[PDB]
């Protein structure tokens, strides 16, 4: 057997950005706000989307 | 009607194409995990004869040519080296499978 | 010629109980050599951090001498006859043990009765085995599965006196005195917490007679009047982590809570080890191995060892796995080892269950042989279950474990338990809590 | 005859080691390489003995038996 | 209900030993004399490799079959190993010992050897030779060994770094077909019939000759090495000639070694009964241990002092071993003493042979060495026979002969041979 997580070539990205990634443990909220940022980005695509299924 | 085998095995032989390469059957099978612990099996001499021949039917490919005919690998000196490490791969394999399934 | 008689024709253990409350029991072989121990319970979960180190310094001065063999006297008459003395202590038990030949079986008796009875304790001997003591455990930290599992019983067992080690620390063992030794030997040293045990060619009424004879007067009355008890204690989910980079290797030890000695289901337990098993880098098996986690461990190069533990107290203990590996492993490691874990809570199935029962059968049997485990499992058998439990009994109980009552057993021991997990070494890549925590459940069951 | 590396005659770069720290302009004869060789395996580290109590039973008085199982990890005995 | 020990020789000279105890687990050891020390130089570590090689796939069973049968019923199987002879001993169940057999006996009869098989093999030749020297006792009596012989018995128990590599499976099967021979082999049985014995034996065994080589007689060499490792602790290991297997002065020998002090027998004592202990500690305060280092042979023998002390306290320890030797042979001993020693060195052979394991190593070990059967009770009363100018004649025999010296550690106050 094998660990999915690391040796898949699709999961070893995901992996390694955002489940195994090395954090500093004190950083404080003002972290969050990129991440948002991004939540954001794509909420605005999707809005846009249906935005653009009647203009 | 054997002989009418055989000779229709020759002509299905020289069909085929890959004796104009130089290479021999055991060199056409696909490398699956039972050919790959077959070709790490071999003694290293057969090793290096099988690369060889790979490399120079790859070379032979690339510039899209064929050997000359009296370099064609012929039928009866078409060696069968990679069969029985394949089979005792395959015994050995079919062994483990059934002591997994009791 | 079949299993169940030749287990049955195994000879009954015969237990006697003399009039102060000692037990003594016996095992008559065809052996020409024997082995006598007397067994306390008496350990450090009996200590209350102020004589922290009383056993270990106790059983370093009882060879020392007595009031009737001042000095090395008695060791002269226990090497002109060849025998052989041992003593150990772990967290609730205590042993001292002689092996000799049939034929001094009265003298090994005499020794073993004035030794726990009459130890001599002199001041220059008393700073002699401090300074011994010391630097015996300088020598002990240096052995780093030790470290771990003192690690792994201080994390597991928090604020309780099972988390506090045999030989207790150093401020201690420059601070113990003479008194809190004479304190320790008066609530201790007593007949109802003493199981004189004899193996090998051994009659119990020569045994009982010259138990009789030497071991009437232990002063088993309670002279301060205080009853000694034995609080259950509280296990704790947590973890202790040792970073320091230059040790050359890693040892992880994670377990969760035990039943304890008299619960059957460790039984059950022991054939989920056997399941698990072992590994070394030694091992001349190779991939072919049983065990799929020594097998995925020597195919993925991952391990350097591991090995299961169930270790026993009362109505508690510690149940888990211990191994040593390089730094770039850990994590992978330990997730196949959860993944056997929850392989046991879930999809058991009976072809590993009786390779488990078998492995059980052997490792159980074959381990009573000679003189020294027969009388050390009559001993431990008569401290903790209150009687020597036949094989025959362990057979029959081995017997009814199927895979259904095993994977029921291991969904209540170790599906979604807290763990303890204790870490020493380049211990980088060993995760947090929450992931080790996050391993102890499948959400695909 | 002094400069005892001169004196043995074909043995003088054998008794003599002769390093630089700058390299000069002349090109050495048989510059040489490391080949890439195999390593050590990586062992847990051992009690020491600092104690003559530990020390008691370490000495060997027996011929050496080694002894290698297949589930069960090799030994030896002094 | 153990009638007897049923003793039994073949005309191919095959020995079935057989002891039927009713046991719960059989033990059933096939003892082969194809030890260390039949190796010339040009197969040096072949026997590390064999000891090895016993779950690679054999003529009747592969490796997976194997390994996983042998440990499907719960049984074990081990190869113990000295210089003079080896042991594939198979352990399980009354009930599954005939496949245990069957497997023991394809393992040690028809192995088939493969070439990537052995191929594999080597790395875990490697990490098992870096295993066992982390003992320094190990490394000690290996070069004392190499030292004290010119061959023959200076060959090594573990494969040389150089060999790693280079050891090829047709150098293992001329090994096997030269010293497996029928005439050099003992089954021994606990817990197990003797007819089933014989039946393996007639089955699985009988296609050998039984000779095969004989070996180079072992000449002695002498001399010292010595290895600077920088070591906290110094080990030097003393040795001279003496008696081998089956002569009158080897039991005096166990009882000068006795006598000397070979172990400790309480959990830390101070040794007052051994002689080098107390005279080493008469004029030293540091940690130490001495002890009399005693091996026997079927032609030599190795009688000698091991010590360990400090790298600056090395020489004092040394010279009072030495010295306490050279009083010993001058007759300066207690027949007390050397009555303690005598009943030190019976109890020490009766809890040898308590358990189940020792009592077969002691059976095959008979009998390959002398093709009996020896009772406990005549190798009591063969102790109790030796004399005290039979002690006094070893330790002369001790001082008076040529030394080998094996030295690990700091080495600037360590003695040499000619300092002593
Ligand atoms: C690809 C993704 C996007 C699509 C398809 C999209 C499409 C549209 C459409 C069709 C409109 C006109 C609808 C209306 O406002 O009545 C609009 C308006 C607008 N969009 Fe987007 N958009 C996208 C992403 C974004 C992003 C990323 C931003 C910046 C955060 C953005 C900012 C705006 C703003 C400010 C308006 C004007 C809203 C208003 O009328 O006040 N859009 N978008």
């Amino acid at each position: 057997m094998t660990n999915m997580r690391k040796t898949h070539p699709l999961f070893k990205i995901i992996n390694h950005s955002f489940i195994d990634l090395p954090a500093p443990s004190n950083i404080s909220s003002w972290w969050n706000f990129g991440s948002l940022l991004g939540v954001c980005l794509m909420v605005q695509i999707i809005t846009g989307l249906f935005l653009a299924m009647h203009y | 009607s054997s002989k009418w085998l055989d000779g229709f095995r020759k002509w299905y032989y020289n069909a085929a194409g890959f004796n104009k390469l130089g290479l021999m059957r055991d060199d056409t099978l696909h490398e699956t995990e039972d050919v790959k612990e077959a070709i790490r099996r071999l003694p290293e001499d057969l090793y290096n004869d099988r690369m060889f021949r790979i490399k120079r039917a790859l070379d032979l490919t690339m510039r899209h040519q064929i050997l000359p005919k009296d370099q064609w690998t012929k039928y009866e000196e078409d060696k069968f080296y990679l069969e029985p490490y394949l089979k005792e791969v395959i015994r050995e394999r079919k062994e483990r499978e059934e002591w997994a399934k009791k | 010629a079949t299993f169940a008689q030749a287990l049955q024709s195994v000879p009954e253990t015969q237990v006697s109980i003399l009039d102060n409350g000692l037990r003594v029991a016996s095992e008559q072989s065809s052996h020409a050599t024997c082995t006598v121990g007397v067994w306390i319970d008496a350990g450090s979960r009996y200590e209350t951090e102020k004589n922290n180190g009383a056993g270990y310094f106790l059983e370093h001065l009882a060879f020392k001498g007595t009031k009737n063999r001042p000095g090395n006297a008695l060791e002269k008459e226990v090497e002109s006859i060849g025998a052989h003395l041992n003593a150990y202590s772990t967290r609730e038990h205590t042993a001292y043990l002689i092996k000799a030949l049939s034929k001094d079986l009265p003298k090994v008796v005499e020794l073993l009765a004035d030794i726990v009875q009459n130890s001599s304790l002199e001041d220059s001997q008393i700073e002699k085995e401090r300074d011994v003591i010391l630097r015996e455990m300088q020598e002990n930290d240096a052995s780093m599965q030790n470290v771990v599992f003192d690690y792994l019983h201080a994390t597991a067992f928090q604020g309780t006196p099972l988390a506090q080690a045999v030989e207790g620390p150093s401020e201690n063992v420059r601070r113990l005195s003479r008194t809190d030794l004479t304190d320790y030997l008066n609530r201790h040293y007593k007949a109802p917490r003493m199981v004189l045990a004899a193996a090998g060619g051994v009659e119990h009424q020569q045994l009982l007679d010259l138990a009789q004879k030497h071991l009437s007067s232990v002063s088993r009355v309670y002279e301060e009047d205080a009853v000694p008890g034995l609080t259950p204690c509280r296990f704790t989910g947590s973890e202790i982590r040792h970073r320091d980079d230059a040790l050359p290797l890693a040892h992880v030890a994670i377990a969760v809570e035990g039943p304890g000695w008299a619960n059957p289901d460790n039984v059950t337990l022991q054939v989920a080890n056997a399941i698990i098993g072992h590994y070394d880098c030694t091992y001349g098996g190779g991939v072919h191995l049983s065990s799929p986690l020594a097998s995925v461990a020597v195919a993925n190069k991952l391990c350097q060892s591991f090995q299961t533990f169930n270790i026993s107290y009362s109505d508690t203990g510690l149940l888990g796995a211990h191994f040593v590996c390089d730094a770039m492993s850990i994590d992978d490691m330990v997730f196949f080892l959860q993944g056997q874990w929850m392989r046991l809570c879930t999809s058991a199935t009976e072809s590993e269950v009786t390779r488990g029962k078998n492995i059980l059968r052997n490792a159980l049997v074959s381990h009573l042989d000679g003189t020294t485990p027969v009388c050390e499992d009559i001993g431990r058998s008569l401290l903790t279950y209150g009687r020597r439990i036949p094989l025959a009994e362990w057979e029959s109980r081995i017997q009814e474990v199927d895979a259904q009552m095993l994977r029921d057993i291991c969904s209540k021991y170790f599906y979604d338990q807290c763990p303890a997990v204790a870490g020493y070494g380049p211990i980088e890549q060993l995760p947090d809590y929450n992931r080790i925590r996050s391993g102890m459940f499948w959400l695909r069951f | 005859m002094l400069s005892v590396a001169a004196r043995s005659g074909p043995f003088a770069p054998v008794l003599s080691a002769t390093s630089r720290g700058v390299a000069g302009a002349l090109r050495p004869l048989l510059q040489g390489a490391v080949p890439a060789a195999s390593e050590p395996p990586v062992l847990d580290v051992k009690r020491p003995f600092l104690c003559r109590e530990s020390l008691s039973g370490q000495a060997a008085a027996r011929p050496l038996v080694a002894t290698v199982g297949l589930n069960v990890p090799a030994s030896v005995r002094f | 209900q153990p009638q007897d020990l049923e003793f039994t020789k073949l005309p191919n000279g095959l020995v079935i030993a057989s002891l039927e105890n009713y046991a719960p687990l059989s033990r059933i050891g096939l003892f082969v004399k194809a030890g260390s020390r039949y190796e010339d130089s040009n197969n040096l570590g072949t026997s590390h490799l064999l000891r090895l090689a016993s779950s690679l796939t054999t003529k009747g069973a592969s490796s997976f079959k194997i390994t996983r049968g042998i440990e499907a019923v719960g049984g074990k199987l081990s190869v113990t190993a000295t210089r003079e002879n080896m042991a594939y001993t198979v352990e399980g169940i009354r009930s599954d010992i005939e496949i245990l057999m069957e497997f023991l006996l394809n393992v040690t009869t028809a192995p088939e050897f493969r070439r990537w098989e052995v191929a594999a093999l080597r790395s875990q030749l490697k990490i098992d030779k870096a295993v066992a020297f982390q003992n320094s006792q190990t490394r000690i009596i290996e070069n004392l060994h190499d030292v004290a012989y010119k061959n023959a018995l200076a060959n090594p128990l573990y494969c040389p770094d150089y060999r790693m590599g280079k050891i090829t499976s047709e150098e293992l099967h001329y090994f096997v077909q030269n010293h497996f021979t029928s005439a050099r082999m003992a089954l021994v049985g606990l817990g197990v019939s003797h007819s089933v014995l014989k039946q393996v034996a007639e089955q699985f065994l009988n296609m050998r000759g039984g000779l095969g080589l004989a070996g180079a007689k072992a000449k002695y060499r002498g001399g010292e090495i010595r290895e600077q490792n920088g070591d906290n602790l110094v080990h030097a290991a003393i040795v001279a000639e003496s008696a081998a297997i089956g002569n009158a002065e080897a039991n005096a020998f166990s009882v000068l070694q006795h006598l000397l002090g070979a172990g400790p027998h309480i959990k830390r004592g101070n040794n007052t009964t051994s002689l080098l202990s107390q005279s080493v500690a008469k004029g030293s305060h540091q940690p130490f241990d001495v002890s009399a280092f005693n091996a026997s042979y079927s032609d030599s023998g190795l009688f000698g002092i091991y010590t360990i002390s400090q790298a600056a306290a090395a020489g004092e320890v040394i010279n009072a071993a030495y010295n306490q030797v050279k009083a010993v042979a001058q007759g300066n001993l207690s027949s007390a003493d050397v009555q303690a020693a005598k009943n030190k060195l019976k109890a020490g052979y009766l809890m040898s042979v308590e358990t189940s394991e020792g009592f077969l190593s002691e059976i095959g070990s008979q009998a390959l060495a002398a093709g009996s059967y020896m009772p406990p009770s005549t190798v009591l009363q063969q102790i109790d026979s030796v004399a005290d100018a039979d002690v006094v004649k070893a330790a002369k025999k001790f001082v008076s002969g040529k030394k080998s010296m094996a030295a690990s550690g700091n080495l600037g106050h360590t003695p040499f041979l000619d300092e002593l």
